[PDB]
């Protein structure tokens, strides 16, 4: 079952990267109530 | 709009007309014009410390003091377009394909 | 008396198991088991020491023994026992509740609790051996029983690290049992001891601990320095399976220090000067950290001088340390002025001192680079100097002696120099005006990468702990 | 901070400095 | 015992010494693996060679060097050289991972050679490495009462005799085992 | 070449009456024994067994078949003695009989590593004896590398270069690793005026390498290939070529332009 769990770790390794889509997400909504 | 009308206005007006000449457009604003925009660089590059200079040195504590907030963001952008702009230049420079080898 | 002593310190130790209980349940909360696993040293140890002993005996009697109940008398027999209300089953806390594991659906074997009391029960007994520094028996009877028993259960993420400190226990406890008596029984426990780290390593590597393979590295890096293996140490760390994410400042320096050391001896003083440096910076300043800032401040002098380069005289004074880094400053002088009698009493006198942290054998190729400084010294003042001038200065042996000094500088490109022997002279070939060639370019380009490296590490780290502030309610 | 405070020199303190005015009138 | 000098005196004569110097391999092959890594070139250079009869013994000295080295695609082929010494029962993670990386590399070229023919899992098209370790897996799994792993594996690595032989032996006709049995499917 | 019946006891009578190539014909036969009851290295576990049995006579079983495959020059034999003599004046505590015995085994090993002037593998091998000072430095016997290192505590080179000429113990044993530290050590001193210096004089040259014949420089000339001329030796080699293919690397042509562009893309990239 270990090859499942080594599969998971792809979404805990990704999560990290979804977290710095958060950061331009609020910078693209400032703009957007900008224009 | 057709198939003809879409690709005659974007070669007429987009945003600002270049076109005409291809390869000519970053080949010859970007090199045989230096003599009109990036002459004597050595003082270009002094315009670039005069903007950080009068940010930077205006507020350093983070606050309301000086009354400035982003005074580090408004020389960032600013400046990161004249670095952009000698980096496409530098490539260019190589660009030119003088023909040395040996 | 005793009885209101063993209640008080048992209710703590509950406390703070209850705490890491709950949050290992739901989900996967084992990020802050972490922390409050940093505290739980230090708080254990100030507390072994009052109210006795006895605070671990409640401990074993309230919650089920897997293995617990012959080895907490083991280890009270090496103490000459005293029996106050000894008798298993005196004090229950349980009193059938949930969070107090209940009895009946315990003792019936339909839920199994020992998972997490079991692997919590070993950390405990560790701590008391290094705290009362119990050795001989009580060290080899405890490595006989953690280790098969880590390999028959299967580690989560939140299991990995209860182990990943009881290895340094392994490694620590087997050490000092060498240094205090040297026997043939030593040296056999040590090979089973080398063979169960790699074992254990390829199970962190599935996994992907943060901690547990920082811990294990350490480990296995001192032991290959104690040993001496180069081949060992140079296909280990070729892997790079060690994370630079989440593992601590501490445990991060303390692999640097072991590339200084590795790298020493491969005659590539390039890499290993930066070890040095980022060893430092990565350590705390504090007082706990002061035996490893001792240790790693003596190395960082012996890979200057190995380098040709002298360090600063500031370090051997502003410093707190200089009481014990007084026999690298003779050396530094001996070095500059390339005498020749001086070199050899410095190391005479402070062979002893030396030998401990094994720096004296480094001193001998040191001797090589005395000279090679003040060639170096002469060189930059002199630019055409003639080849019996040098033998006048540091009283060298003759003319043909000096002149192949000057060879082995050059092959490297240290001096850059040239020997004209039909003229009787040594010129330097630096006309510097090095500012028009593109060789200074290449450096240039390596420092818009290193500001650019700060980057991912940290736009990216600013969103990591903001997503408690989005799920949490706020007022 | 380096070469500079508890090595000095240890040279140029008398003997060497008071030779140096007899070589005026020498040459 | 240690394997780089050993490896390096094949070239001499009495090969019946040589089959104790194999013997002593075995025991260090989990301890130093450094130094025999300069001397790998000389173990798969007689495993062609057909008057050397110790390629059984040989393969179990490589299969745990080339996984260790980093190398999980080595180990599938090295271990099941000999198809002798590969013991799939005993309780590791040396074997387990290989396990994981043969069905690996077992699944990609189930797709691929689907083309060619329909019976690959009957016959010899696939190379036989990848499918010594699937077949001897869920027979394992099946001897452990585990249809979790046996079933979902089978439908990855595109074999239809698993489906078909393994839920023979596996009837339970208290009558609703094997209802739930084929709704996994 | 066999001798009495014991094939361990052939092994010591045939090494001290010469023909080193036809006793190292018993050597598969006397390891057959000896992995069988794993005498060449210790167990794990107490077999009851120190210096009893062979287990002694394997430390010198190995002994003089290592002193029999130095002087053939046997590179793969004499790593497999060592291997075996790694854990030899290790277990057993610190004494056994006469603790080091003899003195002239271990210093064939370390004397190879400086023939390859490998510094490296040279100090750090030492941690199992783990003297570098007192076994090694400090210690009388087996002093032909020792001295080397012993002049380097006063550090004078000269004397440890011109050892080789003086030393005693450089004539029968240490013989076949003499002759080729004196070939590397003068390369490296002539290796200087190689790649740097120009042109080489002819008389001058003699009196630098202490050669005691003129024709004797030309015949250093002739293993190092260097072009003579009248009363000079020029050296035209300066310019490296060939060496199979270098693509990006080391001052390349066509490809250097490209190395410059992709430095540059690297920060553009990075910023967008």
């Amino acid at each position: 079952e270990q090859k499942i769990q080594e599969t998971e770790l792809k979404i805990r390794s990704k999560t990290e990267n979804v977290r710095r889509l958060e950061a331009q997400r609020n910078a693209l909504n400032d703009k957007v109530r900008f224009i | 709009k057709t198939a003809k009308e879409t690709k005659m206005l974007m070669n007429l007006h987009k945003e600002q007309w270049q076109s005409g000449l291809k390869m000519y457009d970053y080949e010859e604003k970007e090199e045989s014009n230096l003599a009109a925009t990036k002459s004597m660089v050595k003082i270009a590059e002094q315009y670039s410390k005069r903007i950080e200079e009068e940010k930077e040195l205006t507020e350093e504590e983070l606050k309301t003091r000086y009354v400035g907030r982003q005074d580090p963001k408004k020389h960032l952008s600013e400046t990161a377009d004249e670095t952009l702009e000698n980096n496409i230049v530098s490539v260019l420079t190589a660009g030119v394909n003088s023909v040395a080898i040996k | 008396l005793h009885h209101s002593e063993k209640k008080y310190a048992e209710e703590d130790q509950v406390q703070e198991l209850l705490k890491v209980l709950n949050e290992i349940s739901k989900t996967t909360l084992t990020l802050d088991p972490r922390y409050i696993w940093r505290s739980l040293k230090d708080l254990s140890s100030l507390r072994n020491q009052e109210l006795l002993n006895a605070e671990t005996l409640c401990f074993t009697v309230n919650v089920l023994y897997p293995d617990s109940s012959s080895f907490k008398k083991n280890l009270l027999k090496f103490i000459t026992s005293n029996h106050k209300s000894s008798v298993p089953g005196s004090a229950e806390l349980r009193n059938s509740y949930p969070a107090s594991f209940y009895s009946v659906n315990t003792e019936k074997k339909t839920i199994e609790v020992t998972a997490e009391i079991n692997c919590f029960m070993h950390l405990l007994v560790q701590l008391f051996l290094w705290d009362s520094k119990e050795l001989e028996q009580l060290v080899e009877f405890n490595r006989k029983v953690v280790i098969p028993n880590l390999l028959c259960y299967y580690n989560l993420r939140s299991l990995n690290l209860i182990n990943a400190k009881l290895w340094f226990y392994i490694y620590l406890s087997h050490e000092t049992l060498a240094r205090s008596s040297e026997e043939i029984n030593s040296d056999n426990q040590n090979i089973i001891l080398r063979s169960t780290m790699m074992k254990f390593l390829k199970i962190a590597s599935l996994k992907h601990d943060n901690e547990t393979k920082a811990m294990l590295i350490n480990l296995i890096l001192r032991d290959f320095l104690n040993n001496g293996e180069v081949d060992s140490a140079s296909d280990f760390i070729s892997k790079l399976e060690y994370p630079h994410t989440d593992v601590s400042s501490s445990l991060e320096a303390r692999y640097f220090f072991y590339l200084s050391k590795i790298n020493a001896i491969q005659l590539d003083y390039s890499t290993a000067n930066e070890y040095i440096i980022a060893a430092i910076r990565k350590a705390p300043h504090n007082s706990k950290s002061l035996g490893f800032l001792q240790q790693s401040n003596k190395l960082h002098c012996c890979i200057q001088l190995l380098m040709g380069d002298i360090p600063e005289l500031s370090f051997f004074h502003q410093s707190n340390m200089q009481k014990s880094l007084l026999p690298y400053y003779h050396l530094t002088k001996a070095v500059k002025l390339g005498d020749l009698k001086k070199f050899t009493s410095t190391i005479t006198k402070y062979k002893q001192l030396l030998l401990k942290d094994d720096t004296y054998q480094l001193c001998v190729r040191l001797r090589s680079n005395v000279i090679k400084t003040g060639i170096r010294i002469i060189s930059l003042t002199y630019k055409k100097i003639s080849l019996r001038d040098i033998c006048l200065k540091l009283n060298l042996d003759s003319e043909q002696t000096v002149e192949y000094m000057v060879s082995r500088a050059i092959r490297d490109g240290v001096i850059e120099a040239k020997i004209n022997h039909e003229d009787g002279f040594i010129e330097t070939t630096e006309l510097l005006n090095i500012y028009d060639s593109e060789d200074p370019q290449q450096v240039f380009d390596e420092r818009i990468k290193f500001a650019n490296q700060l980057h991912d590490e940290y736009l990216v780290s600013m969103r990591y702990p903001e997503d408690k502030k989005t799920q949490q309610n706020e007022k | 901070e380096n070469w500079d405070d508890v090595e000095v020199d240890d040279d140029f303190t008398n003997e060497l400095k008071a030779e140096l005015d007899r070589y005026k009138r020498e040459n | 015992t240690t394997a780089a000098p050993l490896l390096a005196l094949l070239r001499e004569n009495q090969d019946s010494v040589k089959t104790y110097a194999l013997e002593s391999i075995n025991n260090v092959v989990d301890q130093l693996w450094s130094e025999i890594s300069n001397e790998l070139p000389d173990i798969e250079a007689l495993y062609d060679d057909d008057t050397f009869s110790d390629r059984e013994m040989a393969a179990l000295i490589a299969s745990k060097v080339y996984y260790n080295l980093g190398e999980y695609e080595s180990a599938v082929k090295y271990a099941l050289a000999a198809k002798d010494r590969f013991d799939i029962d005993e309780k590791s993670q040396f074997v387990e991972t290989i396990v994981s990386k043969s069905i690996e590399m077992y699944v990609q070229e189930a797709s691929k050679q689907y083309t060619k023919d329909e019976q690959f899992y009957t016959k010899d098209i696939i190379d036989p490495k990848l499918t010594s370790i699937f077949e001897r897996m869920i027979e394992k799994c099946l001897k452990a009462s585990e249809l979790k792993l046996a079933l979902g594996i089978a439908l990855e690595g595109y074999r239809l005799d698993i489906i078909e032989s393994a839920l023979k032996s596996k009837l339970d006709q208290s009558t609703s085992e094997n209802v739930k049995i084929i709704n996994y499917l | 070449m066999p001798s009495l019946a014991e094939l361990t006891k052939s092994l010591s009578i045939a090494f001290e009456n010469g023909d080193y190539a036809a006793c190292e014909k018993l050597l598969p036969p006397i390891k057959i024994e000896l992995i069988k009851n794993n005498l060449l290295i210790p167990d794990l576990s107490i077999q009851n067994d120190i210096y009893l049995n062979d287990l002694m006579i394997t430390k010198r079983i190995l002994e003089v078949g290592a002193l029999a495959s130095i002087q053939t020059f046997n590179f793969d034999s004499f790593e497999n003695y060592f291997n075996q003599l790694k854990p030899y004046y290790f277990s057993n505590n610190h004494k056994l009989s006469e603790s080091d015995k003899k003195s002239k085994l271990i210093s064939l090993y370390l004397l190879n590593l400086l023939s390859q002037n490998n510094t490296t593998k040279f100090h750090s091998e030492l941690q199992y004896l783990d003297k570098h000072i007192k076994n090694l430095e400090d210690d009388s016997l087996l002093s032909y590398p020792i001295k080397l290192d012993r002049w380097l505590m006063e550090g004078s080179y000269q004397k440890a270069w011109d050892l080789l000429q003086s030393g005693s113990q450089n004539i029968s044993e240490f013989d076949s690793f003499t002759d080729i530290l004196k070939s590397a050590i003068r390369d490296e001193i002539a290796k200087n005026t190689e790649l740097s210096y120009d042109f080489l004089p002819l008389s001058n040259i003699k009196a630098l390498l202490f050669f005691n014949n003129e024709k004797e420089t030309e015949k250093f000339a002739l293993e190092r290939n260097w072009p003579i001329v009248n009363s000079k030796v020029y050296f035209n080699n300066q310019s490296k070529e060939k060496a199979d293919y270098e693509d990006e690397m080391m001052h390349e042509e066509d490809q250097k332009t490209n190395i410059i562009e992709k430095a540059m893309d690297y920060a553009i990239s990075i910023e967008n």
